[PDB]
């Protein structure tokens, strides 16, 4: 349910995508894995095809997280 | 199950309001405030210890020596906890047991 | 221009209460969680455990300490441990895979 | 010489002997440290305005 | 004179006023001096005689004591004597004020726990 | 030529000190934070002596670069040098730079730079029509930044009128900015406006009148230390007049605790001059350690002579310092209130009168407090046992004064009232230095595993398990 | 008789420090005698830095022909202590190199330059190896402090030494150190700790080059009088073996401490009155003479109310060999500072003694002293702040 | 000649400065969240590190070529062992106490020196340490 | 900083030859203005005729 709240957060704010890099980004940095991988849902829900410069630095180190 | 296995360590009410023995009480204080009579002087020699002390000291040398602040603490927490219960559970009772 | 940067304003003014309000309730979470994982730490001190002898503190959280095996080890110590007692030659409980201090 | 708590009333002739309580000890720990909590004050003094 | 007490010199201060227009205020202070006065002698005096307190109150004729008497409620002795029996009613120590003390207690507690 | 050399010499620097400042004014607007005003106006008293009619002649035709009204207006009502032989171009403004006008933010300040030195040479009637010429700068600009510089400017603006001894045709302008200043929220702005006015009313005793602005308006919490101490002080004086001893020794305590640690002298004396007679008013006893310092041994003299006269509580002591300090009292504006001392003294001497004897004398009582008659004493201590000065009682018919016996002071919540005004504040410090610990903006989560070491173990732990299970 | 010889050198000389704070009271100043000795020690360790001093704050007239050939002689030794450590420190070795910049010191001290005296002192402490000669120097820096009253002096080294005695259990410089110690606290009004240390170091003063032992022992038990209880002033100086045989040559004294002991209180009055005396001149007792004076007529007076439920004023005037009126007035004032246990019937002029608890006194102390500690920590807060 | 523009910016500004109070109070709210989410993930991380094995303590013999160094394990007499990246061979001196890899060997800390062999042997001696001043005669 | 410079600084005119320069407890009953006791004490031995 906590990855799924993240996750549902990308529905939101994908008409304003600037919003969701500021809401998610502390959250993805969480202990809870499924908060961070919602995070990074989060991200690719409401930025998607936009490129989002500030949206792709946050998942950048994500990419290298311990939890696979 | 949940709410039946929440009453593990759950005291009786009449632990609430009973009253801790005032003479071990006092005794308890007694000996707390006497034994942050010590570790305030040790806790001001801990201060200018750590003003002279290089950054690599500051926990290697706190290590197998006792801390004053940290015990200092741990004694002002004890005391608050135990005074502040035993003097609003004695408030609660005056007036909750009242004769008239 | 100028009512859009009023309105603007007015959703960032009420984003920041959103934000606000989460992090107050995530700080309440994360301090019963703390309390978690200090407890689920404790299993690194689950029976057996191999004495050894506190050697010396190379640093905040590692040690050198001298099993009784025979065999002196630079290990890390348990951050839930009073380093008050790691006083010189103190009896202290290894890891027994790890030699960890525990 | 404090042998025993009382007084002499003359006038009378009578000796009023009393039943004092002992003193309180742990207003005397607390007293002092009241002191040595002040000279922590010094010291954190010294700290604060010369790293400052 | 007000503040320290001095009743004898605000009565006094009738025959000294400055200039002729001071008259109509003084009067509307003295009529509030004497009950200040005698307000006084229920917490002062344990009991005072008769004709002791009509230069206490400066009344002039004993009469005027007997309308004020009745309207202070001074239950007249036997001896001539007013009996001031009122320092009864304490500050109230035999009651704790266990809510008030338990109100204190537990902010106590509140700027100890509260803060997180 | 050697004071020429010299001059010169501090001249130049004093120049780049001025040049210093304004580019942090410059870069407040650019950075589009106010907080970089105060570096420049935390620097303002030392330049203000650090500056000669050399220094404002570069400063005013160089920093300009367009000869607007403004230079029309300055230059001439300050004195130019000759064809100096280091003939060194101050120029700070080139190409765009030089023909863009200067910032409302930086030309209010050479502007109040001007009006300080115009102080400084008495010129108060040359000062006033710069500081009304700048007065109109601000008032109608509505820039954010600019009200951190109106502020100090605000404050000047009431001491070029203050050396004119007119201060009442600067309380509309002071009214009239502070609603301004209110309505836009300018916390720096209304702190000073708020404290200027309170010094406007009680000039000339206006107490009144400053009573009704204080309970109305509302200071800034998030106002200067320094607008902090005058506004304490202010109230302060106005509770001690109102007969509000207890809020006004409270007032001057933080006045004095938010006074500057190392300057200031002088606004230390004149709030522990009236924090003595209050708290001698409020029948406590000042500090003797106050007197003992050397800034305020002088000073408070007069009133440690009148403060051993109180403690004692004998009127013939107490009428001697003020037939003796008298004169000082009234031109120290402290007199009225040392009138009312009277009371005290007596209400001390009836305390000691009490807590020494069981069974007095009312013409003993007499002499020890040096009253007209025992009649006098015998009303005095009437009111004394009423409001609870002295717990006695009087037999009339006797004639003594009959002190109660005293009760056990730690059997009665006395002392749990005491402590619970420490422990509450105590406990207020805590919370407030706590709250006061700041946490630097780290990257946070970078002392944890890193990626390429936590790759390290996965396989090595998989060759573990490859190999020794095999 | 080779007391003095075991004493600490007499640097600086404590007593032209009582020589000059006797000419500093209006009514020694005067003094032919007491300007004479002082000259005389002036003159014969050619004090001129102590000599401007002198001349400045006491406004005297410079004799030119005796500051230069006081000036000359200490620029002449001052070359000479300095061509000494340059010799030592090319030829000779360390030791010898301690030993010239330990005489440039001394010199400075004697000729009264403290400034120059605690910079050298300081480099003298930075290579001396040896743990008493470094203690000595800090002893050196302890008669500097008493000399000029300088209390962070004090402090400091009194803090230094205590470290230095511990190192290296000297037994002998503890004992002198409370000596020293105790010195500073009465000038601190500190008599509660002063008749500690003395008591212990009665036995075992060989601090000479700051008092003579029979003036040791007089402020030994004048302190007494004020800060012990009566059960531990019999056992400590009223049967002290080694108080009692120097009262023997000191009769003053001896009876100032028995005329209280043994209630004799017309007469105590009469020795407290000298004995106030001899403090307003004494430079150690002076800021606390007064002080003194009071609270040794509160335990008196406290001492004979002590035993008896009610005394008349009569009585009390009578025992002490004062007026009614004198009785009545000192009862009043110390009543009301709260120092005395007893309230006054004045019509009838019997005074009744209270027993107030000690839990009263304790509560008070600790809402003054927490008080206290609380302004500090709200006025450090504020220095933090900002 | 403007209509509610000084109506709106009044409105704006009363807008910002809340924003910006709120902005402050946000990143301090931030940061102490962001300690304890650090402090509970090097909590959690603890645990498996906890379980890595521990490092044998060697003593350097010499340091050789190619980045080796020949170490003398406490109970297992003598290896010749590969150093980690982070640890300079220049700083790897005889006679010196480091950390080995509980696998590999592989040296990776330069622990503390031990006591010199000369100190030990003047400690079992204990000659009495004495100065100038405490000779007589 | 800001210092007041707005209240007018009354001259120091005060003793910079360490008046006190003092650490005690002082209170103000040291500070009483009376005679020695020594005075006192012989101003009341001679009213008693002796």
């Amino acid at each position: 349910v906590r990855r799924a709240a993240v996750e549902s957060l990308g529905f939101i704010l994908f008409r304003t995508p600037e919003q969701c890099p500021s809401v998610v980004s502390l959250l993805s940095e969480s202990y809870n894995p499924h908060v961070r991988y919602g995070a990074a849902m989060a991200l690719g829900i409401c930025c998607a095809g936009t490129g989002n410069k500030e949206a792709i630095n946050l998942l950048e180190p994500m990419t290298n997280d311990p939890v696979n | 199950e949940q709410k039946m296995l929440l009453n593990l360590h759950k005291k009786s009410w009449m632990e609430g309001l009973t009253l801790q023995d005032y003479s071990e009480h006092c005794k308890h204080n007694e000996s707390v405030v006497k034994e942050m009579l010590e570790l305030a002087k040790n806790y001001n020699k801990a201060v200018e210890e750590e003003d002279k002390m290089t950054p690599e000291q500051l926990a290697i040398k706190n290590v197998g020596k006792q801390d004053p602040k940290r015990h200092l603490e741990e004694h002002v927490d004890v005391l608050m906890t135990s005074n502040i219960v035993q003097c609003l559970a004695a408030m609660l009772d005056t007036v909750v047991f009242k004769l008239i | 221009d100028l009512y859009s940067r009023y309105k603007k304003l007015q959703q960032e003014l009420e984003f920041l209460e959103v934000q606000e309000e989460y992090i107050k309730d995530e700080q309440k979470n994360l301090k019963k969680e703390f309390l978690h994982a200090q407890e689920e730490v404790k299993r690194i001190q689950s029976i057996p455990l191999v004495i050894g002898q506190f050697l010396e503190a190379v640093d905040q959280n590692t040690a050198i300490v001298g099993s009784t095996t025979g065999s002196n080890y630079y290990v890390r110590i348990l951050s839930t441990i009073d380093r008050e007692l790691l006083k010189p030659n103190a009896s202290v409980a290894l890891h027994k895979h790890s030699n960890a201090l525990v | 010489d404090k042998k025993f708590h009382g007084i002499l009333d003359q006038g009378e002739g009578v000796l009023i002997i009393f039943d004092e309580p002992p003193v309180d000890k742990t207003y005397e720990a607390a007293l002092e440290t009241i002191q040595n909590m002040s000279k922590v004050v010094d010291s954190l003094y010294n700290k604060a305005k010369k790293l400052t | 004179y007000l503040m320290e007490g001095s009743y004898n010199k605000v009565f006094l201060a009738k025959g000294n006023i400055p200039a002729e227009s001071y008259t109509f205020f003084i009067d509307i202070l003295l009529d509030t001096i004497r009950d200040e006065i005698a307000g006084c002698i229920e917490k002062a005096y344990e009991k005072i005689l008769f004709t002791e307190a009509t230069r206490i109150l400066f009344f002039n004729t004993p009469k005027k004591m007997t309308d004020y008497a009745k309207k202070r409620g001074w239950v007249l002795g036997p001896n001539n004597y007013y009996s001031f029996a009122s320092q009864q009613q304490k500050p109230e120590d035999t009651t704790i004020p266990s809510t008030e003390l338990a109100k204190q207690v537990i902010e106590y507690a509140r700027q100890l726990e509260m803060i997180v | 030529a050697a004071a020429e050399h010299s001059q010169r010499e501090l001249d130049t620097v004093t120049l780049e000190d001025i040049k210093e400042h304004v580019k942090q004014l410059e870069k407040a607007v650019s950075g589009k934070e106010p907080r970089f005003v105060l570096r420049a106006l935390r620097m303002l008293p030392s330049t203000s002596r650090r500056l000669n009619h050399y220094v404002l002649y570069k400063a005013v035709q160089g920093f300009f670069t367009s000869n607007n009204a403004t230079r029309d207006f300055l230059l001439p009502f300050l004195e130019e040098p000759m064809d100096t032989e280091a003939d060194l171009q101050f120029r700070p403004r080139t190409g765009k730079a030089a023909s863009t006008p200067l910032l409302p933010e930086v030309e209010a300040y050479l502007q109040l730079l001007v009006v300080i030195f115009m102080m400084n040479s008495k010129r108060y009637k040359e000062a006033q029509k710069i500081s009304d010429d700048l007065m109109q700068k601000i008032s109608t600009q509505n820039r954010r930044a600019l009200d951190l510089v109106a502020a100090k400017c605000y404050y000047y603006h009431a001491r070029v009128y203050e050396f004119l001894d007119k201060l009442d045709v600067v309380r509309s302008f002071l009214h009239a900015r502070l609603r301004t200043a209110t309505l836009r929220h300018d916390a720096d702005g209304q702190a000073t406006l708020l404290n200027l006015l309170l010094r406007n009313y009680l000039h000339y005793s206006l107490y009144d009148q400053a009573e009704k602005l204080v309970s109305k308006s509302v200071f800034p919490e998030q106002a200067n230390n320094n607008e902090w101490a005058r506004y304490l002080y202010y109230t302060g004086r106005i509770k001690a007049i109102q007969l509000e001893y207890s809020e006004a020794r409270r007032t001057m305590t933080n006045a004095l605790r938010k006074a500057p640690q190392h300057t200031a002298v002088g606004f230390k004396q004149t709030v522990h001059k009236l924090l003595i007679v209050v708290e001698l008013l409020l029948g406590e006893i000042p500090d003797r350690l106050q007197f003992r310092q050397p800034s305020l041994k002088r000073s408070l003299m007069p009133y440690f002579l009148l403060t051993q006269a109180v403690r004692t509580g004998n009127l013939a002591k107490f009428n001697q310092v003020l037939d003796q300090f008298g004169e000082k009292f009234q031109a120290d504006g402290t007199y009225t209130l040392i009138i009312r001392l009277r009371h005290n003294v007596i209400k001390t001497g009836v305390r000691m009168i009490s807590l020494s004897y069981s069974r007095i004398s009312l013409a003993d009582i007499a002499q020890k407090l040096q009253l007209d008659s025992p009649e006098d004493a015998e009303f005095i201590v009437a009111k004394a046992i009423r409001d609870g000065v002295i717990e006695a009682s009087i037999n009339h018919e006797k004639g003594y004064v009959q002190s109660k016996e005293m009760i056990d002071i730690y059997s009665t919540r006395e002392p749990q009232l005491a402590f619970h005004q420490r422990i509450s504040f105590c406990l207020d410090i805590h919370n407030m230095s706590v709250k006061a610990m700041r946490f630097p903006p780290k990257s946070y989560n970078k002392d944890l595993e890193s990626a390429e070491e936590r790759r390290e173990r996965e396989q090595q732990d998989l060759e573990f398990a490859k190999e020794m299970a095999e | 008789e080779n007391l003095e010889e075991e004493g600490l050198p007499k640097n600086p000389d404590l007593r032209i420090a009582q020589l000059r704070f006797l000419l500093s009271l209006p009514e020694h100043r005067g003094d032919a005698a007491v300007r004479d000795e002082l000259m005389a020690a002036v003159r014969d360790n050619n004090m001129a830095p102590y000599y401007e001093a002198l001349c400045k704050s006491l406004d005297w007239q410079i004799d030119v022909d005796l500051l230069n050939k006081m000036k000359k002689a200490n620029e002449d030794e001052l070359k000479r202590l300095d061509e000494e450590l340059e010799d030592a420190e090319k030829n000779l070795g360390e030791s010898e190199i301690r030993d010239a910049m330990m005489a440039k010191a001394e010199y400075l001290c004697r000729i009264g330059d403290k400034e120059g005296a605690l910079t050298a002192f300081r480099k003298t402490y930075d290579k001396t190896v040896a743990l008493g000669h470094r203690l000595d120097i800090v002893f050196y820096l302890l008669r500097i402090g008493l000399f000029y009253m300088d209390n962070d002096l004090i402090t400091r080294n009194t803090e230094k030494a205590k470290s230095l005695i511990e190192e290296g259990g000297d037994w002998d410089r503890r004992n002198r150190l409370k000596v020293y110690q105790g010195l500073y606290c009465v000038a601190i009004r500190d008599f509660k700790q002063a008749a500690e240390l003395f008591l212990d170091t009665v036995s075992t003063f060989t601090s000479y080059e700051l008092m003579d032992y029979k003036t040791f022992v007089t402020y030994t038990v004048y302190v007494s009088m004020i800060a012990l209880e009566r059960p531990d002033l019999r056992e400590k100086v009223i049967k002290g073996a080694e108080i009692l045989e120097v009262l023997h040559s000191l009769p003053a004294v001896r009876q100032y401490l028995f005329s209280l002991y043994e209630c004799r209180y017309s007469v105590f009055f009469q020795s407290l009155a000298v004995v106030e005396q001899e403090m307003k001149k004494d430079w150690l007792f002076a800021p606390h003479y007064r002080y003194y004076v009071r609270e040794m007529r509160i335990h008196a007076y406290s001492q004979l109310l002590e035993s008896y439920r009610s005394l008349t004023l009569g009585y009390m005037a009578e025992a002490f060999g004062v007026g009614v009126e004198f009785i009545d007035q000192e009862l009043s004032r110390f009543i009301a500072a709260g120092r005395l246990h007893c309230k006054i019937d004045k019509v009838n002029e019997i005074v009744e003694t209270n027993r107030p608890d000690s839990k009263n006194w304790q509560y008070q102390e600790t809402i003054k002293k927490g008080d206290l500690l609380l302004n500090r920590v709200q006025k450090l807060s504020r220095v933090i702040n900002m | 000649g403007s209509g509610l523009r000084q109506y709106y910016l009044s409105k704006i500004e009363e807008l910002q400065l809340i924003v910006n109070d709120k902005s402050q109070n946000l990143r301090r709210l931030q940061a102490q969240r962001n300690e304890l989410n650090a402090k509970v993930r090097l909590l959690r991380e603890e645990l498996q590190l906890l379980q890595e094995q521990g490092s044998y303590v060697g003593e350097v013999v010499r340091a050789m070529d190619k980045k080796k160094v020949l170490v003398k394990v406490h109970p297992e007499g003598k290896f010749v062992v590969d150093v980690d990246k982070n640890i300079d061979i220049n700083d790897v001196t005889p006679n010196c106490r480091v950390a080995l890899r509980n696998d590999s060997y592989t040296l990776h800390k330069i622990l503390p020196n031990k006591v010199d062999p000369l100190v030990s042997l003047m400690m079992v001696e204990k000659v009495p340490d004495s100065t100038y001043e405490m000779i007589g005669g | 900083d800001d210092e007041f410079e707005e209240f007018p600084a009354e001259d120091w005119a005060g003793l910079d030859e360490d008046e006190d320069a003092h650490v005690w407890e002082d209170n103000w009953d040291d500070d009483n203005v009376e005679d020695d006791f020594s005075n006192q004490l012989r101003a009341e031995l001679e009213k008693h005729g002796y």
